């Protein structure tokens, strides 16, 4: 297919017309079929094209130029494609050379609040499209949540290291742009308990078929049983684990009942007959002496007292008969009771050990979700899952600021400057703002639009630190009370020494409670440098925010202590921790889907705002508040890409609102 | 429909969430019926060991050496009354009439019962089977 492979990659279907596409060509989806589908040939070419090399703007006279007829032939409709395609961020984004180079023909002003992938990605979108952008960003730098750390020859990114594979994933294109080392990242995860003394296979395995095992039974669990208000109150996905677990602890017992229950019936038929036993050799003792005393009788007899003999003679011979079947039927008993009383159903579910272990497998879960397992919609959290990349993950060796970074040359971007309300009406909007160096200092932007990066967290923050004016509308701040934006954080360990297993990327350790599943959970290398990383996830990672730094790496070096030994681990020569729901500008690390929440409120949050009228009676304006950043793209939260994409959509919005024609 | 070897009914499940502590009372009791049986067990265990002591004996010593008699068709007047007495003892069982007698068939004794029946008055011989 390959020219398929470029819709693929661009996240569409290459044989159908998108939801969308039919938005702005309802010609020719109304219409006959040979036209959608030389429409989706350009399309899918010209992706290609661009896809092909991303390093230089693609002009509509290239695309044309490279289409052979019967394409080359309809002049006016590439243009038309080529057209949506660009705005639309499906070429022609990230980072070019500039064939055209920019109009200062500026039209419209943007104020983009927060330069974080989702802003900068929208900036230089809407820049692109000859717009007058302005980015104000709290912060003393660009990236927000793509955050990395620096010192000497030490490189670690202190958020969002990770691509979740390159098969249609966006940052693939820009990755290839800003020619950032991605490396893959090996499988081997070798689990470590609190003593410090690997876990083998056998065990490792036997708990991984386990947990997955566990986690299909709560979808089986939602989708089939239907289990997903226990007392009105949403599930939790972790409830629904505790459940399934339980059901498989019962089981394991009735199991046990059913087969003791199955030895009495038993038992107590040996019994029924050990009775009738003793009570033959009874009536047998017995008529044997009768038959010794008419025996002794001693002949010539008359036939009463043969017959006496006689007849007793047949029935003792009976009843040795008879007494001789039941010890047959006897052993036949003592048989089903050594195959029962040897081979006994098993002894437990889980053992303290492995529940323990499954307790890893879990916080590893709660790490990815960065939230503790309470809190994820049973029926909504994998919601996400029908839409992951191909690929193998990838880990950013070079540090992924360089993204953000690379995204926001040229652009104007007023650092150290802290929105703190923002004001929309018919007419436009204001944005007020202060430096955060100095809060006294006061700024005022006015624009035509205002794009709202604000981080789910800040949005959420009670009492606000942004102000809205006049206030977004119940639903909205409905959506925003619902979703969940969750928490992770990580430590920073620098040495000199390369002490862990150089073949082996990543290695868990396992924590003695349920409680404390989430504390250095995982330990991470990836880079050229001697650094690893500790992961803190879970109902863990709230509290660690509290504990000093020193503290923490503490546990840190006595964790691989145990692992490695006191002999082979330096003290560090440089450290640093995550603690992200404190600092002010997040409020956390990424969304989730909450319990309670769908993706629907994904799209809520999308959703842009239109004020109301000036004069009443004037015509309905036009919106003039949007929404960026991972919160707003349901099938790509939390994520880099997620961000990206948001950003991309908005400003495609913005400009159809601003500048409708192309 | 659930992966393999996890065990879950609209049934068990309901019941392992009514009250918010009736999983506890499940799972934790069904342990106090699975020790009251665990002790039955005991019980039959014991129960039967003492009557298998009972039993240390066999039924060795009281065994009567069942030697073969080589059959026959000659009906003494010897058999002929056992025959009688047999019928008046056992009835219908033509086996254990032929085990008593030492020579017959149920053959030979179903051939007395009906061929001697004429003779003696094997009615009241088994007229008297009914009532003692
Ligand atoms: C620890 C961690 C690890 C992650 N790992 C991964 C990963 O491995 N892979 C992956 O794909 N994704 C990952 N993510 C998610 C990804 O980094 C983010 O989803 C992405 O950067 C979001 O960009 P955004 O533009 O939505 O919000 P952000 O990038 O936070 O940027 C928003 C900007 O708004 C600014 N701001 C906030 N408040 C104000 C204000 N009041 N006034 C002015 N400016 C303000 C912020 O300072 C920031 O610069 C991770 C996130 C975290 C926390
Ligand atoms: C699985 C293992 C060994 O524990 C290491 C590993 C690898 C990938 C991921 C991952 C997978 C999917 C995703 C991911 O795509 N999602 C789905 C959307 C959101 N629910 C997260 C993210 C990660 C990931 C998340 C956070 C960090 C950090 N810091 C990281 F480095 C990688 C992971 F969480 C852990």
């Amino acid at each position: 297919s390959g020219v398929e492979g470029a819709a693929f990659q661009s996240r569409l279907p290459h044989d159908r017309m998108t939801s969308q596409e039919a938005a702005c060509f309802p010609d020719i989806i109304s219409g006959p079929q040979q036209t959608q589908k030389v429409f989706l040939f350009i399309r899918n070419r010209t992706l290609q094209l661009w896809l092909d090399n991303p390093k230089i703007q693609l002009t509509f006279e290239a695309t044309l130029q490279q289409l052979e007829a019967p394409y080359n032939s309809d002049t006016v409709l590439v243009h038309r494609v080529h057209s949506y395609l660009e705005r639309h961020g499906l070429i022609n984004f990230g980072i070019y050379k500039r064939i055209k180079p920019l109009p200062t023909k500026k039209t419209g002003k943007v104020i983009i609040i927060g330069s974080g992938v989702s802003g900068l990605a929208a900036a230089r979108q809407l820049q692109s499209f000859g717009m007058d952008v302005t980015l104000l960003e709290a912060r003393d730098r660009v990236g927000g949540r793509v955050a990395t750390f620096r010192k000497g020859n030490y490189v670690a990114d202190l958020g969002a290291m990770v691509v979740t594979g390159l098969g249609g994933n966006p940052m693939a294109v820009v990755s290839k742009q800003v020619n950032m080392e991605l490396a893959k990242i090996k499988q081997k995860c070798p689990l470590y308990e609190a003593n410090g003394q690997a876990v083998p296979k056998e065990k490792d395995e036997m708990v991984e078929q386990e947990f997955n095992r566990l986690l299909e039974a709560t979808s089986y669990l939602s989708h089939q049983l239907d289990f997903n208000v226990l007392n009105n109150k949403p599930v939790s996905l972790g409830q629904a684990l505790e459940v399934v677990i339980q059901l498989q602890e019962k089981h394991v017992k009735d199991e046990q009942i059913e087969h003791w229950k199955k030895i009495v019936k038993t038992q107590e038929e040996l019994k029924e007959l050990l009775n009738k036993m003793v009570n033959l050799k009874e009536k047998i003792k017995e008529l044997h002496q009768q038959y010794k005393e008419a025996s002794e009788v001693k002949p010539p007899r008359d036939i009463t007292a043969e017959f006496l003999v006689k007849s007793k003679h047949r029935d003792l011979t009976a009843l040795c008969k008879e007494y001789d079947e039941l010890a047959e039927t006897q052993g036949k008993l003592e048989e089903k009771l050594q195959e029962l009383e040897a081979n006994p159903p098993s002894d437990v579910y889980l053992s303290s050990r492995d529940r323990q272990i499954l307790d890893w497998h879990f916080a590893n879960l709660e790490f990815a979700n960065a939230t503790p397992l309470s809190t994820l919609s049973l029926k909504h959290w994998d919601q996400d899952d029908d839409f992951e990349f191909t690929g193998s993950h990838l880990t950013v060796r070079n540090g992924y600021s360089c993204v953000p970074v690379a995204l926001a040359e040229g652009l104007d971007i007023k650092l150290n400057t802290a929105v703190r309300q923002v004001r929309y009406t018919a007419s436009g909007c204001e944005v007020i703002a202060v430096n955060t160096r100095s809060t006294s200092q006061t700024f005022i932007y006015k624009c035509d639009a205002v794009l709202c990066t604000l981080p789910l967290g800040v949005l959420k923050q009670q009492p606000p630190a942004v102000q809205f004016v006049p206030p977004l509308p119940e639903w909205k701040t409905s959506a925003v009370q619902r979703m969940g934006f969750g928490n992770l954080n990580k430590v920073v360990l620098c040495f000199d020494r390369v002490f862990w297993d150089p073949s082996v990327n990543l290695f868990g350790h396992v924590g003695s409670t349920t409680a404390s599943r989430g504390e250095l959970f995982l330990f991470w290398n990836l880079y050229k440098a001697p650094i690893l990383l500790a992961l803190v996830a879970g109902e863990a990672a709230g509290i660690m925010e509290n504990i000093s730094d020193d503290v923490i790496v503490g546990r840190c070096l006595a964790i691989l202590k145990g692992i490695f030994g006191s002999s082979a681990v330096p003290q560090p020569k440089e450290t640093v921790v995550s603690r992200w729901r404190a600092d002010p500008w997040a409020r956390g690390s990424y969304s989730y889907v909450a319990a309670g929440s769908s993706g629907n409120d994904y799209d809520l949050m999308a959703q842009p705002i239109t004020p109301g009228p000036s004069i009443p009676g004037a015509p309905q304006p036009i919106p003039r508040l949007f929404f960026a950043g991972e919160h707003t793209i349901r099938n790509y939260p939390a994520t880099v890409h997620g961000a990206l994409l948001s950003g991309l959509r908005e400003a495609g919005r913005i400009a159809d609102q601003f500048l409708g024609a192309m | 429909k659930p992966p393999k070897g996890m065990f879950l009914s609209q049934e068990d499940v309901e019941a392992v969430s009514a009250n918010a502590t009736a999983a506890t009372t499940v799972l934790r009791q069904l342990d106090m019926e699975l020790v009251s049986v665990k002790r039955q067990i005991q019980n039959i265990k014991q129960t039967n060991s003492a009557l298998k002591e009972k039993l240390d004996g066999g039924i060795e010593p009281y065994r009567l050496p069942e030697v073969i008699q080589k059959c026959n068709a000659r009906w003494t007047t010897e058999e002929q009354l056992l025959a009688v007495q047999a019928i008046r003892k056992y009835g219908r069982d033509f086996q254990a009439i032929s085990d008593v007698i030492g020579n017959k068939s149920v053959v030979q004794v179903k051939n007395f019962f009906v061929n001697y029946r004429r003779r003696f008055n094997i009615d009241e011989v088994l007229q008297e089977w009914e009532a003692e």
